[PDB]
């Protein structure tokens, strides 16, 4: 009928020659929409394949010998790293940009910024900008809530004062989420029971100043639940935002299925959540109604970013399918309306965000 | 010291 | 000092309604005597009443209506399942009158203390519950509320003049659609009006009431109420002169627009509210804007005659019933001081017998 | 037909 969201197809790596086996978690990055880096090993030459995203068909192959690699959200930058050694790279100028070595070995890296790589060790989370000649800087000491956990994931409000680091165990049988919530200005952590999560701007109707908001998804002991909640002391003048809950849903056949990713269109105010598993479901930042919830892949989802264009969400599977989701502003409308039989929110979608 | 990428040279 | 005085009165939250259930549709508060909400608790809906009078007994029962509707004064209740309209009078556990329509009802309200107003998606119909009647078409629906969604429906005390409401999304803002139809001339007029209400004023020098008809708007000429005198002035009277002022919207409020009106024939004056909690008090009489400010930072879905004070009272999307009215210990001393309008104020307090 | 259970 009609959907309020368009799906498609961007790559297929194995069409690109690319081994099943480096598609995954380890060895396949995707720091935003603009690149992807593939770690493989041919002899004992490992090696990184950089792919293009506006060049599918030419991927460049370079020797490398770094445990990971990961590409700048903008440019043919690249962070590598060996151990507690960390190297960029401006891959076109072919030189080494800057260099440091860590007193601890870095379990999880990611660009959070146009200029700015974060660092996770076993116990600290650093910040590294590329701006001069600048170091890492311990930004908080880790939860002993997380310990043990794999890292997987780290996340930051846009002014940087918000952050929040995420891992995952197995625990009674079952995949558990650890997050730790950490504030720049008051110094202070907070354990939070989660497994994916955004921060999001906001400007409230009735407010001089946006708002700043923490949305993440958590499939606990009773189920699925969202939050949607604005983080520390409203601007001056403004207004609470209203904490938002609403259970996220997990059919019988997806028993061991959780939320992997969550992506935030500030263009339409609505969260993308994609589930382990291929779940997609569509949320409206604002009431955190569940619009729109199917499944978009049936191999399993291990990384994604923003998709600019669009506004919405990229991102890798197993199989090396490189998919999107995005809002159809065709009809996102028109189905909220008629399918969900939701007039107040249609109106307000349209309305509020000039569709 | 040594490069963790080979870009020829 | 405040010329109102506001005051909450409920927190729905704390009476166990999910949060999901306090909007438009699910809702309903016919009169201050009562608040209707209807819930999903397991697989088995069912309607909860919350008596004013007691709150904290919140009385829950199984229903199957897709709406329910609480008479403003009687256990009496109004169940609408599709084209099926049952009432029934909760105390007796009696089905009192049962109707089924050829048209599904889109929108109804009490009007009066007997009355039922249904509308379908071509025509709006009244209902007595008093002996054996039966819907009775009012008049056929104006071609500019078509494919509006309807919000309200008001009428004069003497119901001749009758006025349907609708809205929708036009160029990226909320548009009113109103329908304006007199009993006595058969003849409907089309009105861009977002919230309005009538009142009986007996202007000095006249034997008989004039009917008025108090409507706010945001239209492109910004935001505007008028008050007219609607029908013919009673033979003797001297016509009513038509007001016209400026509602003012500041910049944060942007979509913002006007969604209740309530008139205090008792102070004669002009209670309006925004979708976004904004409260303007105007003076019936002369149109003079007498005051306004935030009372609530959740948004308005549903308001009332509050009828111990002359007030209104309402219902926001968080579930606290609020509800302001005159404060006549200081209405005349603000508006004197304040506002420095002797005039409005010596008037004022010799019009409605107050200080 | 009954709308509402009341009992």
């Amino acid at each position: 009928q009609i959907l309020p969201i368009r799906f498609q197809e961007h790559l297929q790596l194995q069409n690109l020659g690319i081994n099943p086996a480096n598609i995954g978690f380890s060895t396949l990055t995707m720091e935003s929409d603009k690149f992807i880096c593939i770690r493989e090993k041919v002899g004992e030459q490992a090696q990184v394949v950089i792919i293009d995203m506006n060049d599918p068909s030419n991927p460049i192959r370079r020797p490398i010998s770094a445990d990971s690699a990961i590409m700048n959200p903008a440019s043919k930058v690249i962070a590598l790293k060996a151990g507690k050694t960390l190297q960029i790279f401006n891959i076109e100028m072919k030189s080494k940009m800057k260099a440091h070595t860590m007193t601890d070995d870095v379990t999880f890296w990611k660009w959070i910024s146009l200029n700015t790589v974060a660092l996770v060790t076993d116990n600290a989370v650093y910040h590294w900008s590329m701006e001069g000649e600048s170091q890492p800087v311990k930004m908080f000491d880790r939860h002993s809530s997380l310990a043990g956990c794999q890292i997987i994931n780290y996340r930051t409000d846009a002014k940087q004062k918000w952050l929040l680091l995420t891992g995952i165990s197995a625990q009674q049988n079952r995949v558990v989420g650890a997050m730790q919530l950490y504030s720049v200005d008051r110094k202070v952590s907070q354990p939070i029971e989660g497994h994916a999560a955004s921060f999001a701007q906001f400007k409230m109707e009735g407010n001089a100043e946006e708002s700043t908001l923490f949305c993440f998804a958590v499939r606990g002991q009773a189920g699925g639940k969202l939050h949607i909640i604005e983080v520390g002391t409203p601007p001056t003048g403004n207004q609470p935002f209203p904490k938002k809950a609403v259970d996220v849903f997990f059919p019988p056949e997806a028993q061991n299925d959780f939320p992997v990713a969550m992506q935030i269109s500030e263009k339409h105010d609505v969260v993308f959540l994609i589930t382990k598993y291929g779940y997609i479901h569509l949320y409206d930042l604002e009431t955190g109604t569940c619009i729109y919830m199917n499944r978009i892949s049936g191999e399993t989802i291990f990384v994604t970013a923003p998709h600019e264009a669009t506004a919405g969400i990229i991102g890798v599977n197993r199989k090396g399918q490189v998919l999107s989701v995005c809002v159809e502003e065709e009809n996102i409308i028109p189905y909220i309306t008629n399918v969900l039989q939701n007039p107040d929110l249609a109106l307000r979608m349209a309305v509020r965000n000039n569709l | 010291a040594v490069s963790l990428l080979d870009l020829d040279a």
